[PDB]
């Protein structure tokens, strides 16, 4: 019910700003004011070196 | 020769040497009074060490020529043996001189460190130093009293007034002369002497600071007849604001007496839209920018843009605007403030300051400098002339070495190193996991072959001859930095061994030969390249710490004026700061860095920008380019034949006549000015809607018609397989495509009509000296697109460097309408989005390899390179705010770019232009193809002798009147006296000023009256006593118009005076006979080699601009149809747009020169809030477009702005070689049109013959080099003129033997037989 930082998903949900491996991230979270679905990806943290992260879209 | 007998003469009892110093020698001689054993013919060794030095000093110190050794000669000019002869011993030694160098290079690090309680402890020891070596090398030998002494050579010279400066500002001056402290940095320019081959630079910036003696007095002359022109038509123009009207029954006074003076110039009643810095200039001309409804523009109401420094109403200042229109630096900012407020028909101003300024003037600067470079390195290379002259272990090397043999496996390398450069390319912010999984096995794929393949390749050879060529051994150190990166991943503490695999794209060096053959001279001349490269470095080292010093303190004191009350981001107020601040003004960018300099300071500022301009832009940048041009320089078929074959010999006559070819020409030109007409306008004028619909229609029937003619002409086989009838028929084939349209239907495509303009190239060729301009583009198109190639793979190294550095970066919390929030309020994503803002990107950014290489095309060009420095500057982490300045040190990875990526490859376009069109001249004047370099100085001797005729002189008619003005309209004493009232007409025309006074216009009034009717005077004595003659002579028709027009002013003044003797075109015509000042000096040799120069290249420099307006119609008329409606922003406004063909032109001109593409690029490429095509209404609609506005700009700087405006420098520096190549080698065009000169004060007619009695005057009162002095007689018996019957002689055979004099007396062995070898080849 908007309570507080609150996710829907299923079981073994990864919050946002966390770190995911394909698919382990959740349906969608209230962050923001807002509901915002979540992805899992991938950004740049050094010269060719990625460090993947659920990531809102 | 002189210095020859000049070294003999120090041999004899002028000046003898005491040492010797050629490689490692301490020699000890003297005055051979009591001289020690030196040398006379023996080389001996026995006696002394000295001598045994000079023993090997027998061979080597004359070993080259005679530069070896160096002697502390005085010949004892004051007894040469007291403990003075222990400090020549000192002086000598190479030990002396290498700890003089090192507290030097010391001293320069202590002035770049911040200052201490410890620097004036340090400062006086250093002084201590430099004060010793003064004080050796005097007491050792020296005075100013003989030759040799101590301040003949400059560098003991620069000793002298620097340790003087140290002991100055150390006793009395604290305060006052506290300036002269930052010239301690001169002593610094002593270790150029440290690198290798500084000899062949330095004295090449000597010779060239030397040569353009001739050039800046000339250009200083330009810019004064600019600068009176510009005070004369834009005087307070600068200043019009749009004032709102005086408030009809309002809240203020009745009367409009001294309130209207109170209500306008109150700043509350001017414009300023919206938070605005300056305020916008308006005009009451037509195409100007006008005012909101309920204003008015106004002139006056002080306020003058760039805080008072961009104006036009002092001579001051106006000499200052008109200086950097000529340099183009932010003269878009003063061109766009100009047109604006005096109408768009103010571009002919600019046109012609652009024109003569940049061009031509700018141009010259470079071929002194080329031709400066290419004299001390041909020099430099006689001196190279002179040097110069087991069972299972070998059963397998056997299988193994099998494959690494092959071009099959090196095939294999080849597929991987392209599809390796790939994968680095790929990689960007934000991608998906699938995505990144790739990447990261294919390195370890990619790292895995190159593993098997390096240990492969060692086994094969052998572990030793693997190490001989550099390409192996290059390939094992990939290895070595691959294979740790695959262990010291789970370490994870810095990736620096992450930036090593990038080395690998050089990999592609071995491979493919045009990158091969790239390296290949970079390497051959590679010490050409360090030396120019140190001394660019050490003269912005050199301006860093003398403006640091001078203007550091202001910047700290005073902040007060500049905006907002903080520091500028480009400051002088630390080392780092001040490097960058002059870097930038090598770059060219130094009129901002001067403003705020000044605003902040005192007018010593100008001095300072000028000097790191002229010199590092208009000197070292041009050595840097005269580099690559020495290094890079390479049933009954019978019947019906007569019906086929009657049409096809009738339709192949049409093509051959001139009347027909001219006729298409014509269609051509008038269908296309039609094409001009189709602006936003066009929609709502009935008329002409018609009038280019049914043109169209002929069009369509003109272009098959002519297309039949042509195939019944030139064949089916001639016509397709030609490069202009392919232009021919996609035109016709774009015709007929919309005549099937619009019969059927669909309305036509407006982008396949605008076809014909690419059919106006065909007649373009054909101009008169066209021929020569465009055969140079077509020859160098495959030069160029080897250029671009390899120029996008050094590019890419720095692109998929700059993504590994600044993906994901540049982002930032901004507030509502565009403010940059600050840190401590929010400082990453969280912190903003939680306040409600927005977290906004960079527009230009470094997220993938396409978005790098277009903000890095805008730190190539320097337009708009501030932004992505000032993001790269601030960014630390992804996902935090930028904090200013917190990152300063990526300031390297942009030099480090302009360097390689601007000055280096983007140069290379010029060094093109200026070899193809150098012998494209060569094809087009007809000469042989590798003759000679000096057979061709005399064929243009012979050539322009066959071709020359007598003048004849003015007949004087017999009257009172005629008898005696002529007398006096002749004079050379007239033509000067009447020169110097010319002058000083002018020279008045420069103190007036904006708001003078009215007394003061009395006194330039009354004298306007004084100089009008001198100029009345003689424009009738040179009338009176030249009949016609007078009206012949360019210089006296423009005295004549001006006389007209200014006696017209004053006496029948209000005639109509609509506007009909407007005083604006009387000005104009007052500065324009200054001009006769070209045509006025001969005495200065120096410059009428420039002047003549520029003359034989204004037929061919019209053309490459008349090319280049052909380039801007068309992409003017495809302007006005993708971008025309879109909607204002950054630079695209309600002035200057693509509206009309007006307002397209004004854009077009000023992106020729690449000024501000950043703001055009910012509005046609936006694609974020606009609306759409509602095509079923109307409205087509506000949205630019991305990827048609990436294509017409990139595609436009690769044409005007690359290859066009480089071609006028490639004609320059042709026709100015040439033309010192007949001052150094004989006979320049001005010396024949002296011979005819005189020959008419002894021929006054039109015969060609004279007596043979005036041949002993005609060889002694012309001028050199042809001069024969008395007696002559018997220099002209060997002459051997033949003499026609009753005495007489032929100006040929007079002209023929005065060449062959020339020749003789210069050029020996390679000139008696040749010179007269070609002219028998002719006659
Ligand atoms: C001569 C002929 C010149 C013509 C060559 C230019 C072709 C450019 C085509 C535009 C493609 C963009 C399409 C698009 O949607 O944008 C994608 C995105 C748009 O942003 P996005 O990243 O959100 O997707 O950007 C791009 O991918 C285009 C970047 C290409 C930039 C190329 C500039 C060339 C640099 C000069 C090199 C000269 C060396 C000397
Ligand atoms: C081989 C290629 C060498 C490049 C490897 C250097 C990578 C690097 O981190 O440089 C950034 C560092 C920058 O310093 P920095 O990253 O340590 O900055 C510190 C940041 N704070 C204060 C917030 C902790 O050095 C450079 O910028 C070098 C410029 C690259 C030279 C151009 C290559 C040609
Ligand atoms: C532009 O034109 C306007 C009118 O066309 C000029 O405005 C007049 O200015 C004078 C003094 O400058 C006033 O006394 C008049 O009352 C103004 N008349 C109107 C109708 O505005 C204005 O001076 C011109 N600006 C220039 C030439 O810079
Ligand atoms: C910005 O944050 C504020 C709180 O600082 C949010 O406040 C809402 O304001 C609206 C009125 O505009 C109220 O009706 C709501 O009760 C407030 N709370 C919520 C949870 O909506 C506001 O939501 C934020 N801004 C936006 C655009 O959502
Ligand atoms: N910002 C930037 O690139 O700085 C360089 C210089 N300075 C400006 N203020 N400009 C206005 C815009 C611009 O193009 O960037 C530029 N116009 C020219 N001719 N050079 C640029
Ligand atoms: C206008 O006059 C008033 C006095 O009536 C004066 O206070 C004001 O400063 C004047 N305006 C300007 C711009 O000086
Ligand atoms: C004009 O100047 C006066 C000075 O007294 C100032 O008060 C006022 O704000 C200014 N603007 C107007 C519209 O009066
Ligand atoms: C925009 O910035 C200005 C300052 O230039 C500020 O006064 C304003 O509040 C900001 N937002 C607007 C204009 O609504």
């Amino acid at each position: 019910s908007a309570k507080d930082g609150d996710v829907e998903g299923p079981a073994g949900c990864k919050k946002y700003d966390v770190e995911c491996d394909s698919g382990e991230c959740c349906q969608k979270q209230y962050l923001w004011y807002k509901w915002r679905p979540l992805d899992c990806r991938c950004l740049k943290s050094g010269f060719f070196s990625s460090k993947c992260v659920c990531r809102d879209v | 020769d002189k210095g020859r007998g000049a070294n003999k003469d120090r041999d004899g009892s002028a000046h003898p040497d005491q040492a010797l110093e050629q490689g490692s020698r301490l020699p000890a001689r003297m005055r051979n009074i009591f001289p020690a054993e030196l040398a006379s013919t023996p080389l001996e060794d026995f006696d002394p060490f000295y001598k045994n030095k000079k023993t090997f000093v027998v061979v080597t110190k004359a070993g080259d020529i005679f530069r070896f050794s160096g002697e502390k000669s005085l010949w004892m000019l004051d007894p040469f043996t007291p403990i003075r002869r222990v400090a020549i011993s000192t002086m000598v030694q190479p030990i002396f001189s290498y700890f003089i160098m090192i507290t030097i290079l010391i001293h320069c690090i202590f002035m770049i460190m911040p200052a201490t309680q410890t620097t004036y402890i340090l400062e006086l020891v250093f002084l201590s130093i430099y004060t010793i070596e003064v004080v050796v090398k005097v007491l050792a030998r020296g005075f100013i009293l003989h030759p040799f002494a101590y301040l003949r050579d400059p560098w003991n010279w620069l000793d002298f007034l620097v340790t003087l400066i140290g002991y100055i500002t150390l006793v009395v001056d604290l305060g006052h002369l506290y300036a002269l402290r930052a010239f301690r940095v001169l002593r610094s320019w002593r270790t150029v002497t440290i690198v290798p081959g500084w000899r062949t630079i330095v004295d090449a910036l000597s010779l060239s600071i030397t040569s353009l003696k001739d050039l800046v007095l000339l250009l200083l002359f330009s810019l004064f007849v600019f600068a009176v022109l510009g005070l004369q038509i834009y005087m307070g123009v600068l200043t019009q604001k749009c004032v709102k009207h005086f408030p009809a029954d309002g809240s203020w006074g009745n009367f409009t007496d001294e309130r209207w003076f109170n209500y306008t110039s109150n700043s509350s009643h001017w414009y300023i839209p919206d938070d605005w810095i300056e305020y916008p200039l308006c005009g009451n001309s037509s195409g100007a920018g006008m005012c909101p409804p309920g204003y008015t523009c106004l002139q006056g109401y002080g306020g003058n843009p760039n805080y008072g420094y961009t104006s036009f109403d002092t001579f001051g200042w106006a000499f200052l605007s008109v200086f950097r229109l000529v340099t183009l630096d932010y003269w878009e900012d003063l061109y766009q403030l100009a047109l604006r407020s005096a109408g768009p028909w103010h571009i002919l101003f600019f046109i012609i300051v652009v024109f003569y300024g940049t061009f031509c003037f700018l141009n010259f600067i470079l071929a002194v400098v080329v031709m400066s470079y290419t004299h001390m390195v041909k020099r430099a290379d006689e001196e190279k002339a002179a040097e110069r002259e087991c069972v299972p272990w070998q059963k397998l090397q056997g299988a193994i070495g099998a494959v690494v043999l092959s071009p099959f496996f090196e095939l294999f390398i080849a597929v991987i190193i392209v599809l390796n450069i790939t994968f680095m390319a790929l990689d960007h912010h934000d991608m998906n996991i699938e995505f990144e999984r790739i990447l990261r096995t294919g390195n370890y794929i990619f790292t895995s072959i190159y593993i098997v393949e390096a240990v492969l390749k060692i086994i094969a050879l052998s572990p030793k001859f693997y190490f001989k060529d550099s390409w192996n051994v290059f390939d094992f150190i990939i290895v070595v930095f691959a294979i740790l990166e695959l262990g010291l991943e789970g370490v994870q503490g810095l990736s620096v061994f992450r930036s090593f695999r990038l080395l690998r794209v050089f990999r592609l060096a071995k491979f493919w030969p045009t990158l091969n053959n790239f390296m290949s001279v970079m390497t051959k001349s590679y010490g050409a390249f360090v030396n120019v490269m140190y001394v660019m470095f050490l003269l912005l080292f050199i301006f860093a710490i003398i403006g640091m010093q001078l203007f550091g303190m202001n910047y700290i004191d005073n902040m007060e004026r500049f905006p907002d009350g903080d520091l500028p981001r480009w400051n002088f107020t630390d080392f780092l700061h001040s490097f960058m601040i002059v870097f930038r003004a090598l770059c060219g960018e130094w009129i901002e860095s001067m403003w705020d300099c000044m605003l902040v300071g005192d007018w010593s500022c100008i001095p300072f920008f000028v000097a790191v301009f002229f010199v590092g832009n208009l000197v070292i940048l041009n050595l840097l380019i005269a580099l690559l041009l020495n290094n890079y320089g390479s049933a009954r078929d019978s019947s019906v034949q007569r019906m086929w074959s009657n049409i096809r010999r009738v339709c192949f006559l049409l093509a051959k006549n001139k009347y027909f070819q001219k006729f298409v020409t014509a269609v051509l030109v008038i269908t296309s000015v039609l094409l001009a007409l189709e602006d936003i306008y066009l929609p709502q004028r009935p008329v002409l809607v018609n009038i280019t619909l049914y043109v169209d229609y002929v069009l369509t029937a003109f272009f098959v018609i002519e297309m039949i003619i042509m195939l019944f002409a030139v064949g089916f086989k001639k016509y397709f397989t030609s490069k202009w009838y392919w232009l021919d028929f996609i035109v016709v084939v774009a015709y007929l495509l919309n005549f099937v349209l619009m019969c059927a239907g669909i309305e036509a495509l407006q982008t396949l009509r605008l076809l014909r303009v690419f059919r106006l190239f065909r007649p373009l060729s054909k101009v008169n000296g066209m021929q020569v301009v465009t055969s140079t583009l077509v020859e160098a198109v495959p030069h160029i697109f080897n250029v671009i190639l390899v120029g996008i793979f050094f590019w890419l190294v720095f692109a998929i460097m700059g993504v590994q550095l600044f993906a994901g970066k540049f982002y930032k919390c901004v507030d509502e309408n565009s403010t940059v929030l600050s840190h401590e309020i929010t400082m990453d994503r969280n912190d903003c989005l939680h306040e409600n803002y927005t977290w906004e990107n960079s527009p230009m950014n470094f997220d993938h390899v396409g978005n790098a290489y277009l903000s890095l095309l805008q730190v190539a060009t320097f337009k708009g390179w501030l932004q992505i420095m000032n993001d790269a500057i601030d960014s630390r982490e992804v996902h935090k705010q930028p904090i200013r300045e917190t990152n300063i040190y990526m300031y390297l990875y942009f030099i480090f770019f302009i360097v390689f990526g601007s000055f280096f490859i983007l140069k290379l376009f010029v060094c093109i232009l200026i070899d193809i069109f150098r012998q494209q001249r060569r094809k087009a004047e007809g000469l042989s193809a590798t003759d000679s370099r000096t057979q061709l100085i005399y064929r243009r001797a012979v050539m322009r002798t066959m071709s020359a005729k007598p003048v004849k002189r003015i007949p004087k008619p017999t009257c009172h009147p005629q008898s005696l003005m002529y007398d006096i309209s002749v004079n050379r004493k007239f033509e000067y006296t009447m020169m110097i009232l010319i002058i000083l007409n002018v020279a008045v025309m420069a103190i007036d000023h904006y708001g003078q006074s009215m007394e003061f216009s009395e006194v330039l009034d009354y004298l306007n009256l004084i100089f009008i009717i001198i100029f009345f005077v003689e424009c009738v004595i040179k009338v009176s006593g030249l009949r016609h003659h007078y009206f012949k002579d360019p210089w006296n028709i423009i005295d004549f118009l001006y006389v007209v027009l200014a006696i017209a002013g004053l006496m029948l003044s209000d005639v109509i005076e609509k506007y009909f003797i407007s005083p604006t075109l009387l000005r104009i015509l007052r500065i324009l006979r200054v001009g006769r000042l070209l045509r006025y000096f001969q005495s200065a040799r120096g410059m009428r080699l420039l002047l003549l120069a520029l003359r034989k290249a204004l037929r061919t420099l019209f053309n490459v601009s008349f090319l280049l307006f052909v380039i801007m119609f068309v992409y003017a008329v495809f302007g006005m149809e993708f971008f025309m409606h879109i909607r204002d922003a950054g630079a695209i406004d309600d002035v200057y747009n693509f509206k009309t063909f007006g307002q397209s032109i004004i854009l077009l001109f000023q992106l020729a020169t690449s000024a501000g593409w950043d703001g055009v690029y910012f509005a046609i490429a936006n694609e974020e809030d606009c609306r759409a095509p509602d095509h079923e209404l109307g409205y087509p609609g506000n949205c630019g477009s991305r990827a048609l506005g990436i294509a017409y700009l990139v595609s436009y700087l690769i044409i005007t702005c690359l290859v066009v405006i480089n071609m006028y420098a490639a004609v320059i520096l042709d026709y100015v070689l040439e033309v010192y190549e007949d001052s150094k080698e004989g006979l320049t065009d001005d010396d024949y049109d002296m011979f005819f000169e005189v020959w008419q004060q002894f021929d006054p007619e039109a015969t060609q013959y004279i007596r043979y009695d005036q041949l002993s005057e005609l060889l002694e009162a012309l001028q050199p080099p042809l001069q024969v002095q008395k007696p002559n007689k018997y220099k002209i018996l060997s002459m051997n003129i033949p003499i026609c019957k009753d005495d007489h002689i032929f100006y040929k055979d007079v002209l023929e033997a005065l060449v062959k004099d020339v020749f003789s007396r210069r050029g020996s062995p390679v000139e008696a037989g040749d010179v007269q070898a070609p002219n028998v080849d002719e006659a």
